[PDB]
């Protein structure tokens, strides 16, 4: 039943036993419910009045803690010859790029939440004439509006796309995303096909697409080359979670699916997920004196 | 104006902060909320759920045989028949768990735990079996009139099929570490052992050999603290096509 | 009380004197969509009795070298009886299923299956970067068959899918189980030939053993749909 | 400290301490005693 | 990589070291500044520090996936900026920190003495976040540490 | 009044004619784990008188070269009695001290010993950057001596060491000193053999002198653990 | 928005600030508190506590023996028998000691000290000590009648071993500081001088050589002022091993 | 001033006034007379 | 077993009790000292100092 939880159970003081009868320590895993028996059951128990909070492992709190989901390095220069992200690139918004992120998020079957956005960017001179202190605008491209060809293509103008402008010398840049789904959570995972057709994407519900991020530099290039990256941050808030998953064992493949190969040899092999001791009598870390 | 002055930290950024952030699309309405089985609102009550624990860990057992026990008629009286090591940070029969996993993003624990054990032979095999669990302070226990002296559960396989032994929050402290060193007084918790109380006894119809099938899982005294990067995942190259999402 | 269990939903009804009580998927129970929650405005379609019964899949047969089964849902069902019609006529579904799994031996007879349910089971290939084609994913009827059933074929993990809604037939204890599931998807419906709510996946986690002369020891499965409702009327795409 | 106009703008809700484990430890049609539960 | 520690600075060893037990929260500061190697002026870099509890992994290199920072606290502060700042709760497995402890950290004769395994804080991390330039600058870090609520 | 003093704790019994009051460490007594600072659940044993009882250590002789002894807590004791039985048996250990002190001479006789619980007496070496060994630490019942006690053996000050629970004997005033101390720790309970939360220390800081014939003046301690709880029982360390 | 302008002192770092700052662990829950003897909540508890001076600080007093001084029979009436530097900032006597350690984190103090004398004689030893404190403003006495002349106890040795010299706060200024100038009349205390007020008498049996341990602290109207660096400790190197905390 | 959700984010506590020297001073179970103590 | 530690001083005696501890309400005054109704046990003098 459905109760608030704050802290850790106390436990009771119990006495001896022996009723007929009466078997907690005894239990039928078949029906998928798991043991019931409780301490006071299995041992004799003092009394123990218990203040260890729970609030660390809420799901807002598991979850809404800023992780790396992009990141992009390119030149910025006069590109007349280049053949490359010309002073700007293009982003497809994915979740799935670091596993860090990636593993937290597949614990879960649905995700409704809003995104928080850290825009992190750095600069190195190419191979000293310090640092410049550029303008950067970044610009989402919603499906189906059309995305910059160029560093100086009229999309930047953004009549009603969302752009932001910031600096480097600024803090990093952020604003937040609200849920935007079509449907009431994202779909974490999706047994199913993107399209009418059969050769729609497998694995990928049409209905979370987020868009592009678009990030150009706004100055001009300078007369010498430097080389610009884009760290994005994004942190999950107002988290609701549902059905929970057995979490990811084997490495991550690919962006694009589930498919999996496993470590050459245990730990995490497809084989053997724990490593190996000599025998099921074997103690590994045996404490001796 | 309002006279104002910059502290330090001003201009951080925390990837743990919380503060409220400009919204980039205004007036914005989500979609309407649905019903939807199965929330989730504290990890706690995942770690609550029993599953499987890895015990036959051994080469030569390939991937399902790992995940059980085989036990056979003995010759011999109380013969011990497997250990189960319980650190949860080391490498183990635990790590692979609900418990487990989710424990590994965090650093410090506290709380009891229950293991249960299915006995999955034929229905005409019938047998006891001792399952202690050891305080930590010394070797693991290799006879069972040792193992008898800590905590346990004698067994009787019947038509019940599963016994759980708890293994209560005995520490000094009120949390232990997920520490590398395992033998660390702020970690090591003991051991796990199973030995015949009497003898499996089988028909010649049925199959000589019958196997458990162990699962642990968390009471709800159990709690978590201190959130870290799990070991569990990582990577050294980009993935497969997170290049084509800038193409 | 929960060894002796009488199910029965239309024409149809299943007794078992073998259960191990059933599971009720996250506590829910089936039920129709209601108003506040609903998207499409037309009528929808309620055949009830016509759809909302038994229907029996083809039988699997247990072996020692077997590494588990499963059936997609709606997929599995999609062309079989009234259910099967109304999908192709409709652009829309909804609905829950009853599932019972059913496996019998001697009291010698030895053997574990985990009978479990599993909330949009997006499977992975083995071994390449290329993802699961149409073929590879929709079985329909006769199923499909685990290539790596100790990750799920998806990377995961056998040992914590009792985090899924499921039950064990243990030969020794019972011969059949129960799962109760709730209409689970991200909308309030869908449309049934391009995604899958559910996979039923039974996998042999304690192998058949015996020996008594040997027997062809059949899985079998029957689901009935519940609560089934119909949207988008136009011709069947059959 | 919001002064933004939409409320998803708001900084993260960390109060809701409701749990319901029995969802997926005891989805049992009938509930568990403290017994044989078989 | 830094394992964290109270006794380096012997004016605040000296401090703590009168008291048997403990119990505070730590106010960290972190405070740096560059020099180039030998002039070019001084690059406004951005640095991540990255708090790394028992048992998480250590990164290896100045790019390693694990600075993505998943579930670990970090901080990210420029050099132009005021001195980064962040508190760490009190954080002992027991009620109070062991100032002094007269005992062993393991089970085996062979574990450390005098250092309670309890008190174990965890390891901070340091990159500069900005690939090298052409030339070489020294970076150096100072930490600060103010206890409060006693 | 303060001069004459009898103790009785279980089957034993110590008197003393000329005690100079006695010392409660900090003003506390010692008391049982009560239920709101618990932390193993398991029910404890207390032994009672058979544990909380004086036990009697080996004497040492004064001399006129002594740089004094010390004894650390429960180290000295694991081994005695049904004290050191259940320390041997069970992981977790709790208990209070009581410390008896004694060494008489004659009127003819001077000499002062100071008496001083040291809660935490972290160890260090002389000139060199090993720390301390298991064996410079764990001398069980004999207990050590002190290589600098004007440092107390740890870079610090005898001068300084009356911030701690301690009394005189000095030999023209007393002939006994008694101190009381609580449970001295950060935790609840502890692991016995890996941690001392209190060291005696005696030191001759006037040393002993007489014109008389000289005789042996030996110093004898007598230790009553107090409120004994231990938790984890399993098979003895021994 | 809000009009804002940035004050003098905008973006430093003060090491006695006193503001809050972002929590790096949120929900972070610390274990509860547990009840420990000897909580301090005021470091002038601790200098209330008596300690031992080091009155023969002289070469050839080794380590414990520089804690006691040993007073003989005379034949000489009203002889010295030693004087006590009361300069807290300078090396001396009361240096080491519980109220000097912690003064020497301060800059200014003010209040009464209490010295106490254990006499460490044999039972039938006698004697009679007269203890002296000086007010500043001339040389220490080196006569008896003209130590006299100030803030004085005789002492009788008797079953009572332990006599207590007050050192009254006897000043102009509200406080004196801890200077390096200890002639200056912002520091200087002036002196205590112990003389025989009649003689150490003793049998044959017992030893002729007697000791005194003499102890100071403060009393409870004693006060400190302006925390400094102690200059009781300092570093000329990194210490061993505090190098491979980077490794 | 103080707007973070966790409390030991706040400043200083600089106002505990509470002494009790006699259990440094005088830990005797018998207590000093102001008067021969022994 | 059971004690007491006395030091000498202005009050010249002290009392050891034995106290009556038996498995029996009654002991017998038996020739075989040795019989298990009859062994009372020892008294014992050491030196404390
Ligand atoms: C230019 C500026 C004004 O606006 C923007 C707009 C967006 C971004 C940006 O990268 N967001 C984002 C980066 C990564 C993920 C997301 C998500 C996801 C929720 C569930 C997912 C599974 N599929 S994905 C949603 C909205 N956003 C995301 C940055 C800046
Ligand atoms: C990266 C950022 C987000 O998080 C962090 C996290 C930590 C640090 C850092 O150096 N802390 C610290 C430096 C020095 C000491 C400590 C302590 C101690 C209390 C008692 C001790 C005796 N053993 S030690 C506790 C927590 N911290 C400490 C800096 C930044």
């Amino acid at each position: 039943i459905e109760s608030i939880i704050k802290t850790a159970t106390d436990t009771v003081k119990s006495e001896i036993n022996a009723e007929l009868g009466v078997v907690p320590s005894l239990n039928a895993v078949e029906t998928g419910a798991t043991s019931n028996t409780e301490p006071e059951e299995a041992i004799q128990t003092r009394t123990v009045i218990n203040q260890h909070g729970v609030s660390e492992t809420l799901v807002e709190n598991f979850l809404s803690r800023a992780a790396l989901v992009s990141k992009r390095s390119f030149e910025y220069k006069d590109h007349t010859s280049s053949t490359a992200d010309k002073n700007f690139f293009k982003w497809t918004i994915n979740t799935r790029s670091f596993v860090q992120l990636r593993r937290k998020l597949e614990l879960f079957t649905y995700l409704r939440f809003d995104a928080e956005i850290t825009i992190l960017t750095t600069v190195a001179v190419n191979g000293y004439v310090g640092l410049p202190d550029l303008t950067l605008q970044a610009m989402f491209v919603p499906t189906g509006a059309l995305t910059p060809e160029k560093q100086d293509s009229f999309h930047w103008q953004s009549g009603s796309n969302a752009s932001v402008f910031f600096k480097i010398s600024d803090p990093p840049a952020r604003i937040t995303i609200p849920f935007m789904c079509i449907n009431s959570a994202y779909s974490v995972f999706y047994d199913g096909f993107a399209g009418f057709e059969k050769n729609g994407l497998y694995g990928i519900n049409p209905a979370d697409t987020i868009g592009n991020l678009c990030v150009r530099i706004v100055n001009e290039h300078q007369p010498v080359g430097f080389t610009v990256t884009v760290r994005v941050y994004m942190k999950p808030k107002h988290i609701k979670a549902w059905a929970p998953r057995p979490p990811r064992t084997l490495p991550y493949m690919s962006i694009a699916n589930a498919n999996y190969k496993g470590k050459e040899r245990a730990p995490n092999a497809l084989s053997a997920i724990i490593g190996n001791r000599d025998s099921v009598k074997t103690m590994p870390h045996n404490i001796v004196n | 104006g309002v006279p104002t002055y910059l502290l330090p930290g001003s201009g951080q950024f925390l990837t743990t902060d919380d503060h409220s952030s400009a919204p980039a699309l205004p007036c914005f309405n989500p979609t309407p909320e649905m019903h939807i089985p199965g929330q989730v609102r504290n990890m706690l009550e995942v770690v609550q759920v029993e599953s499987m624990m890895e015990i036959n860990n051994t080469e030569s057992a390939v991937g399902m045989e790992r995940l059980k026990v085989d036990i056979s008629a003995l010759t011999d009286v109380d013969q011990l028949l497997f250990n189960i090591p319980l650190d949860i940070q080391l490498d183990g029969p635990l790590r692979n768990t609900l418990v487990g996993n989710i424990s590994r993003y965090y650093t410090h624990w506290s709380g009891s735990l229950e293991m249960t054990f299915m006995f999955c032979g034929s229905f005409m095999a019938a047998g006891k079996l001792i399952l202690c669990y050891t305080p930590p302070g010394g070797s693991c226990p290799t006879t069972r009139e040792t193992a008898m002296l800590g905590t346990h559960i004698v067994w009787d396989f019947g038509l019940q099929s599963s016994v759980t032994l708890i293994i209560p929050w005995i520490s000094g402290s009120h949390y232990r570490m997920f520490n590398n060193d395992a033998k660390s007084t702020n970690a090591n918790v003991g051991y796990v052992t199973c030995f015949m109380q009497t003898n499996l006894i089988v028909p010649s119809e049925s199959s000589d050999t019958c196997s458990l099938i162990g699962f642990i899982a968390a009471k709800d005294d159990f709690s978590l603290r201190l959130m870290r990067d799990s070991p569990d995942i990582g990577q050294l190259d980009h993935l497969h096509a997170a290049e084509a999402a800038y193409q | 009380s929960d060894r002796v269990l009488q199910l029965k939903l239309g024409n149809s009804a299943i007794v078992t004197q073998e259960a191990a009580n059933y599971c009720c998927a996250y506590g829910e129970w089936p039920n129709y969509l209601p108003d506040h929650e609903a998207v499409a405005i037309d009528k929808p379609t309620q055949p009830e009795t016509a759809t909302d019964r038994f229907y029996t899949l083809k039988s699997v047969k247990w072996e020692t070298g077997s590494t588990g089964w499963w059936w997609k849902l709606p997929d599995a069902l999609n062309n079989i009886g009234m259910f099967g019609q109304n999908v192709q006529h409709h652009y829309l579904y909804r609905s829950g299923f009853l599932i019972h799994v059913q496996c019998n031996a001697t009291k010698f007879h030895q053997g574990a299956l985990l009978v479990v349910a599993i909330p949009e089971h997006q499977r992975g290939a083995h071994n390449t970067n290329t993802s699961p084609g149409f073929d590879d994913i929709m079985k329909g009827e006769e199923g499909g068959t685990f290539n790596h059933p100790y990750v799920l074929d998806d990377g995961t993990s056998l040992a914590c899918a009792t985090i899924f809604p499921h039950q064990w037939i243990n030969l020794r204890t019972n011969n059949s189980a129960t799962i109760v599931l709730p209409w689970m998807n991200a909308a309030p419906m869908d449309f049934p030939l391009r995604h899958n709510q559910w996979t039923l996946a039974i996998i042999p986690v304690v192998p058949l053993g015996t020996r008594t002369t040997s027997s062809m020891v059949p899985i079998t499965v029957s689901i009935a749909p519940m609560c089934c409702e119909f949207n988008g009327l136009r011709h069947a795409i059959t | 400290i919001n002064f933004y106009k939409d409320s998803y703008a708001a900084s993260a809700s960390k109060q809701d301490f409701s749990q319901d484990p029995s969802k997926f430890t005891e989805p049992v049609v009938e509930g568990l005693k403290a017994a044989p539960v078989l």
